[PDB]
């Protein structure tokens, strides 16, 4: 269980997911969304870390943490970061590597490298830009191995190379508190739009599940309880095939705790797309877009504690997520239902675009949030 | 034994607005 | 055994006039 | 015991268009 210290930082990171998400549904270059609370939070407490002055106070703003102390920010995440690789009590499949790239020519400060190592679980390697095709393979390699091959290359391409890159490489797959049967798989359409359907693996199960419907916004929202409930997933859909725009127009905390307040728990035959969803984000411009712009800036930076000097700045913030959606999960009894309570149930068939989020079920804090728009498929 | 049929799908997306 | 699916649901409503 | 219930069955055709 968390801290006290450690529940606040995740509060903190939740806001700024939240934030974040937004900013970033606002972009139309930007399709499916995954992100991580805790993993976008570490960057800026590695930028607090690394930096001083403006640079610093920045990255401890854009968190909301300006009235915590800074060994604070870097303890209260690093427990988090520790509790949620920790594999004890959750039985849910997270991996997570965090790299900080930088050039060949720039030493990274030996406190630095520690208290890094110590709170963020950060690697560092000086990789040299010049050679652009070795420093793609040495970026790519090394999310692939932290994978185990579900991320198998995160980028194609490097913009800037005279800055920082810092490169997290993440594999999440939720594991059920009910398993869904292994054979309950078909084929069917994922209408991407109204013209457009993707081919894909539907994955199928029919319980008792904590529902709502809104029929005044038009849109179902259902709680999947994760293995041995201490998270659950949240999924938010439109009746219709429509961007999601007007939903996320809709979602906050505030409206998420009314939602759920009005579930109950009914017979839902949930119909779900079945695979692995990658996705990469380069934070940097939406970080700056929050108030992260003079870490971003070749002519501002101030991350000397990184380096000693002060022309590096941050380049980029790649956030690299394989999402895998699967059968797997807690198995159950005989029946805890009965012949009776099954029938005629709720469809929550995800045949188009939906919002869907990890929240813990103590805290209410957000543990992971994303969209799905656009299925890989053949 | 196998369990019942499942349920009925959902219905078709509305249609398109006319010329 | 899973059961077997279910129907196909019934077709979707009208489109709007055209304007 | 007996099995789960099964998938549902899929969507149906979407809806004609209105009317000009």
């Amino acid at each position: 269980m968390l801290s006290p210290k450690a529940a606040t930082l995740a509060e903190r990171s939740a806001g700024l997911a939240f934030s974040l998400y937004q900013a970033m549904a606002k972009d139309q270059a930007v399709e499916n969304i995954l992100l991580s609370p805790v993993v976008v939070a570490s960057s800026l407490g590695l930028v607090s870390l690394g930096g001083k002055a403006t640079t610093a106070s920045q990255a401890k703003a854009v968190l909301s943490a300006e009235q915590l102390r800074d060994e604070e920010v870097h303890a209260g995440l690093g427990e988090l970061l520790r509790s949620l690789s920790n594999s004890t009590a959750r039985n849910v499949t997270w991996k997570l590597g965090s790299r900080l790239y930088g050039p060949s020519s720039v030493s990274f400060a030996e406190d630095f490298v520690r208290s890094s190592k110590q709170h963020y679980n950060c690697e560092h390697s000086k990789i040299n830009f010049r050679d652009k095709r070795s420093a793609l393979q040495s970026i790519n390699e090394w999310a692939a191995q932290t994978t185990d091959g579900k991320l198998p290359e995160v980028t194609k391409d490097v913009e800037r190379t005279d800055g920082a890159l810092l490169v997290n490489a993440m594999f999440f797959k939720p594991h059920w508190d009910e398993k869904f049967h292994h054979k309950m798989v078909d084929n069917r359409g994922f209408m991407v739009t109204r013209s457009y359907t993707v081919g894909v693996t539907m994955m199928h199960r029919t319980g008792l599940y904590n529902y709502y419907d809104d029929e005044k916004e038009k849109l179902q929202i259902v709680e999947m309880p994760l293995a041995h409930k201490l998270s659950s997933l949240i999924i938010l859909m439109p009746h219709h095939v429509e961007p999601l725009e007007r939903l996320e127009k809709l979602l906050t905390k505030e409206q998420l705790k009314i939602w759920m307040g009005k579930m109950q728990k009914k017979a839902v035959a949930i119909s779900l797309p079945k695979g692995v969803v990658e996705v990469t984000h380069d934070l940097q411009k939406h970080l700056a877009g929050l108030g992260l712009t003079e870490a971003i800036d070749k002519n501002k930076a101030d991350l000397s504690r990184m380096s000693g000097k002060k022309d590096l700045y941050l380049a980029s913030v790649f956030h690299a997520t394989a999402f895998e959606w699967d059968t797997e999960g807690n198995p159950f009894d005989q029946d805890i239902y009965g012949r009776e309570e099954l029938r005629s149930p709720k469809l929550f068939y995800a045949d188009h675009p939906f919002i869907f989020l990890v929240r813990d079920t103590q805290s209410g804090s957000l543990l992971f949030i994303g969209r799905l728009v656009r299925p890989k498929g053949d | 034994p196998p369990g019942p049929p499942g349920p009925p799908g959902p219905r078709g997306f509305p249609g398109p607005p006319g010329p």
